RNA sequence: GCGAAGAACCUUACCAGGUCUUGACAUCCUUUGACCACUCUGGAGACAGAGCUUUCCCGGGACAAAGUGACAGGUGGUGCAUGGUUGUCGUCAGCUCGUGUCGUGAGAUGUUGGGUUAAGUCCCGCAACGAGCGCAACCCUUGAUUUUAGUUGCCAGCAUUUAGUUGGGCACUCUAAAGUGACUGCCGGUGCAAGCCGGAGGAAGGUGGGGAUGACGUCAAAUCAUCAUGCCCCUUAUGACCUGGGCUACACACGUGCUACAAUGGAUGGUACAAAGGGUCGCGAAGCCGCGAGGUGGAGCCAAUCCCAUAAAACCAUUCUCAGUUCGGAUUGUAGGCUGCAACUCGCCUACAUGAAGCCGGAAUCGCUAGUAAUCGUGGAUCAGCAUGCCACGGUGAAUACGU
């Protein structure tokens, strides 16, 4: 009965942090479901390359991130703990 | 006449109308960005850093 | 100066009811700005009138009006010193049949009548009985290109 | 003919982002945050040979990791000056920051450091084309395939300004598995301003 | 049975197919209304009419995306591959016409520069 | 305000003119705001209205009601080529 | 019929510099019987060590007249600038001509 | 339709008027340590005069009160003094070096000659043998497929619901991680070899389609105004604050766009089909009101869940009947809505009425080779409000290429 959301710019953080989820949470709240790879949101933004003139010269950037889905149906008193301890890295954000 | 404008910005104004972006490094007006308060000169120059965390150049 | 040649073609594909290429490649002909149905409706209803007015066959009539103005020679103009000579020259096999639906449409919008579903059908009566705008222009074709019969192959 | 930034051509292909902090909503109030704490760090320590610094964010808590060369100014006998910087940052960032130090090996190898120390020759009245020379067949002991330095501005002197650059080995920048270094500095002179670009093939 | 999920441009068709009369029915509606030119309908029943069982088999269709032209483009490769499952005997036939292959054409993107794919602005000499 | 919760009129204009109707056009009134519509209670008065360098006097009749001030002080300086 | 635009950078157009570009490059209409009516881009530039430049483009149909020079002071440029324009059109139109005409 | 990815005040760099001189912005001086904010009066405001309070915390401190200095401040000049950044030839296939050799010498050879290629890409020959930067590949995306995973996604087979609704299941699509796949791989002919032509297999065949990637250099190309900076210049002002105006002018000339000159059309009624994105001092539904722009209302949503958000051309019926018109909408009078302290100079939208030029455009000239041109809608940045511009998304969908 708790999900898990979790958020990364970069997913090799995020699948790497995503597995030490999965592998605690099974040792108390064996009632894991894999995670799910939610769809990607992407923003692009086009800026002119030069400083004066010349704004047929362009250049284009991008922000891709990446989310995940954890889900347990029957929780145990420790699984909360082991979520708790699990201290993911930088660069990726859970959501309880 | 620049550096009398940035102050000016930073206090409150008269009306919330008065009220403007202007760029953080450099300070220029125009085309400033309010994802990252940066004007489209210092996004570029400094993206290239590697200092903001999510960009990258964008093939597609 | 550069360039490789030949290249490929498109391709058509059969139209149901009315099952030919000409039909197909006409209705693409008249088609503006990519809008189908308003260019093959109009066929479509025009082989009525082409039924109801003299009805030999849609199909038929249709025939004999496309081989009775499609040119058989052509001309290819050419500079030359001094003065530029019209040189006289086949027509290829593919290029038959293009001038004919391109002569049978440009002279179509200029018939002068309410719709172009009259206008279109009426054109090809006329063709098909060796009269009108569209057989006019292949005579001129002919008279100018046999006028210039001499630097031919030369 | 403009090239292309070879830094920002491979970030995120080979190498990745200094900071490296995910946060939403808070996005431009932290990414002002490091640009001031890179203004002070590169402030106090401008004679440490100090080349990459990142920033790591995670709930309330600042964790900064130093690359130098010479650490013995930065931490050691002293064990005294690294501290200040926790007294010195907890003004501006006022979050718990802790500072970490790394060794940097075979310092020639780093472009960042290469690039002031070609630079500090120039305002010592050092000839141009010395100094870039010296500082390229230091760099080919360490284990270097490929280095190419210019410099450019108004030059030993000249009115006129002009750029001269010198190769040797394989520095190829159309390349994307290639792991090449960048930096640029600036040689402050009497005469005008120079500035000077390295970039190192990396072994790997 | 007989999935022979089909693509065209941006349109995605799921077809399963069972031995009938020939009723077709699209999204629970009559294939009359949904395809309005008997132009578009005739190519629906390509992969029907090289292997002769347009009268034998009936199509349950649960399209979604693209254009209205664009499901009837997915629709036929969606039949050709049901119609491929029911007996491999029908792969020389149906290679023939090309009504495997999917096609690959997709609309271009825009570039900066150009106000469009490739259109490009009107150049002026002096 | 050019809606219900309208009109607009500036206050120190407003006010001087208020405790003028004493006056009944014997002072005139130098003023700024050209943003203000006309009231009836400004009819027969003379108010100079600045327009971008000067002072410009208009006498304000029951036909000017409802209108702005600027309206009637041209700003720029037209005389043909 | 000429439609003459000086676009004066460092430097004021004045009237006299005017009439003195609008007349020297007029007596290009004996060469080209049909001049057909189009707009001459001229610009003039001086540099620190009196030097004085003159560029023009005359983009008649198919004759692109162009000419840029450096010289002393400005009206000696403008002189010329002629010189560099009339070549371009005899060698233009005696060359069409004459070639047709094996 | 260039800096400007938003000029009503601000922006603003200009003008008129009204003001200040260690100053609007930082350091070191010295006494208190909080300093203010607010209300009233004169106020166009900046600012002038009074009262309430200024509670610092821990001898430290940052700011603030007070006057002084060192000093600050310039969007002032020079882009022919410069750093950095960019355009252009041009994604054109070239530009050089080490050692050797020839020539008195500048130079030459390699890089030429015969084939081939998109390509100094490759093969053979050769007084040369090799290398570097370029080409190619490595990167992203689209096109086929396997395993992992079923939620907020999907509904095969089901029972139920006004409606995939609810119960139920990942069957299929779907989303995203890891892999397979295309490499002249194979066969036939041709050639001596590179290679070339054709064919099979495949979703894809000859660098599959499209991007990112721009060599030595040329134009003393552009930018001191994004930033930095040598020298020169100003400093009771070429620095600093406020209101108002202007950057929106107008006999005219040029460039780039939007809308039309109608019947493949206008008007009226019904109805189907997308992709890509945005949303917390934010999106804003149902409901009610108004002809309308819009108002009240507050649901749900920190989002594969809710909203923006009914896609338009297209399809189906009626009418108009070739006219400056039931085409076209400029222009103008009145009455309104919305943002904002404020819409006169100078904003956008709505209702009524007025109804202009225009019936395909002279000389000349521009773009485009396939999901392209053509045409129709949609979204986003800047943004309180304001785009016929810019950057992206999808729907329908051609003609032609003999040839140099
Ligand atoms: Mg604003
Ligand atoms: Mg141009
Ligand atoms: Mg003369
Ligand atoms: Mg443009
Ligand atoms: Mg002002
Ligand atoms: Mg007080
Ligand atoms: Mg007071
Ligand atoms: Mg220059
Ligand atoms: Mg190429
Ligand atoms: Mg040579
Ligand atoms: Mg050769
Ligand atoms: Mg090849
Ligand atoms: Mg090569
Ligand atoms: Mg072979
Ligand atoms: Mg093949
Ligand atoms: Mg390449
Ligand atoms: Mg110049
Ligand atoms: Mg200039
Ligand atoms: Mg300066
Ligand atoms: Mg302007
Ligand atoms: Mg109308
Ligand atoms: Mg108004
Ligand atoms: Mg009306
Ligand atoms: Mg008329
Ligand atoms: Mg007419
Ligand atoms: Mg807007
Ligand atoms: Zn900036």
């Amino acid at each position: 009965k708790i999900r898990i959301r979790l958020k990364a710019y970069d997913h090799r953080i995020l699948d790497q942090s995503a597995e030490k989820i999965v592998e605690t949470a099974k040792r108390s709240g064996a009632s894991v479901s894999g995670p799910i790879p939610l769809p990607t949101e992407k923003s692009i933004y086009t800026v002119l390359r030069a400083v004066h003139k010349y704004k047929d010269s362009r250049e284009q950037f991008e922000m891709r991130t990446h989310k995940r889905l954890i889900d347990i149906v029957n929780p145990t008193p420790q699984t909360v703990d082991s979520l708790m301890r699990l201290d993911l890295p930088s660069g990726v954000d859970i959501e309880i | 006449a620049k550096k009398s404008m940035i102050a000016k910005q930073k206090r409150t104004p008269k009306y919330a109308v008065q009220a403007y972006t202007r760029c953080e490094r450099c300070g220029r007006p125009h085309s400033v960005i309010r994802k990252f308060k940066l004007c489209r000169i210092c996004f570029r120059e400094l993206a290239y850093k590697g200092q903001i965390p999510g960009v990258k150049k964008a093939s597609w | 100066m550069p360039r490789k040649g030949p290249v490929a073609k498109r391709d058509v594909l059969p139209d149901p009811i009315y099952n030919s290429k000409l039909v197909t490649r006409l209705i693409n002909k008249m088609m503006v700005d990519g809008k189908r149905g308003k260019s093959q409706a109009i066929l479509y209803s025009a082989f009525d009138i082409i039924a109801q007015e003299t009805g030999k066959d849609p199909m038929e009539v249709f025939e004999q009006a496309m081989k009775n103005i499609m040119p058989l020679l052509e001309v290819k103009a050419r500079r030359v010193g001094g003065a530029n000579y019209q040189v006289p020259i086949e027509v290829r096999a593919d290029r038959r049949s293009t001038l004919g639906l391109r002569w049978l449409v440009n002279y179509a919008r200029l018939r002068g009548e309410k719709t172009m579903e009259v206008r279109v059908a009426r054109e090809i009566m006329d063709a098909a009985n060796n009269t009108g705008a569209s057989v006019k222009k292949r005579e001129d074709t002919h008279k100018m290109a046999d006028a210039n019969r001499a630097f031919a192959h030369y | 003919g403009q090239k292309v930034h070879p830094i920002g051509m491979r970030i995120g292909v080979i190498r990745d982002w200094d900071s490296k902090w995910y946060a939403e909503k808070d996005y431009a109030d932290f990414l002002h945050e490091d640009l001031r704490i890179r203004d002070y760090v590169a402030k106090r320590l401008s004679d440490a040979s100090v080349s990459r610094v990142e920033i790591e964010r995670a709930a309330n808590r600042v964790n900064i990791t130093i690359h130098t060369a010479k650490p013995g100014m930065v931490i050691g006998k002293g064990g005294s000056e690294v501290e200040a910087l926790r007294k010195n940052l907890n003004e501006l960032t006022q979050k718990r920051v802790h500072i970490n130090i790394v060794e940097i090996k075979r310092a020639d190898l780093d472009a960042k450091l290469v690039a002031e120390n070609i630079a500090r020759q120039l305002e010592g009245r050092v000839s141009f084309r010395r100094a870039q020379k010296q500082a390229i067949q230091r760099t080919m002991r360490a284990g270097a395939k490929g280095i190419k330095t210019q410099v450019s501005g108004r030059l030993g002197g000249a009115d006129i300004a002009r750029a001269e650059h010198y190769s040797e080995g394989t520095v190829p920048l159309h390349t994307l598995r290639a792991d090449i270094d960048y930096a640029w500095e600036e040689a402050d002179t009497t005469y005008g301003k120079l500035g000077v670009k390295v970039w190192i093939y990396r072994g790997e | 049975q007989y999935y022979g999920t089909g693509r065209r441009k941006s349109s995605v068709a799921r077809v399963r197919l069972v031995p009938g009369d020939g009723k077709i029915v699209i999204n629970n509606r009559d294939w009359e209304d949904y395809i309005p030119f008997a132009a578009l309908r005739e190519v629906i029943k390509q992969p029907l009419v090289a292997t002769e069982t347009l009268g034998n088999y009936d199509v349950l269709v649960n399209v979604h995306g693209g254009g209205y032209t664009g499901q009837a483009g997915a629709i036929r490769h969606g039949v050709a591959r049901a119609l491929l499952q029911v007996a491999p005997e029908y792969r020389p036939a149906l290679k023939s016409a090309g009504l495997l292959t999917r096609d690959p054409r997709m609309k271009e993107r825009k570039k900066y520069g150009l106000k469009g794919a490739r259109r490009a602005p009107q150049f002026s000499k002096r | 305000r050019s809606l219900k919760k309208g009109p607009f009129v500036d206050d120190h204009l407003m006010k001087k003119v208020e405790a003028a109707a004493e006056s009944e056009k014997k002072q005139v009134i130098k003023t700024w705001s050209r943003r203000s519509t006309i009231f009836p209670t400004f009819v027969g008065q003379t108010i100079a209205v600045y327009d971008g360098r000067k002072h410009v006097p208009v006498y304000v009749q029951e036909d000017m009601v409802g209108h702005k001030l600027g309206e009637f002080a041209p700003t720029r300086t037209y005389r043909g080529h | 019929m000429l439609k003459y635009n000086i676009r004066g950078e460092n430097i004021e157009v004045t009237e006299p510099i005017r009439d003195y570009v609008e007349k020297k490059i007029d007596k290009l209409e004996r060469y080209f019987t049909e001049t057909p009516d189009a707009n001459v881009h001229v610009n003039l530039k001086v540099y620190s060590d009196k030097n004085a430049k003159v560029e023009v483009t005359i983009p008649l149909p198919n004759l692109v007249l162009r000419a840029e020079e450096t010289s002393g002071d400005l009206y000696a440029s403008i002189d010329l600038i002629v010189d560099k324009l009339e070549r371009q059109i005899r060698k233009h139109k005696t060359k069409v001509n004459r070639k047709f005409r094996d």
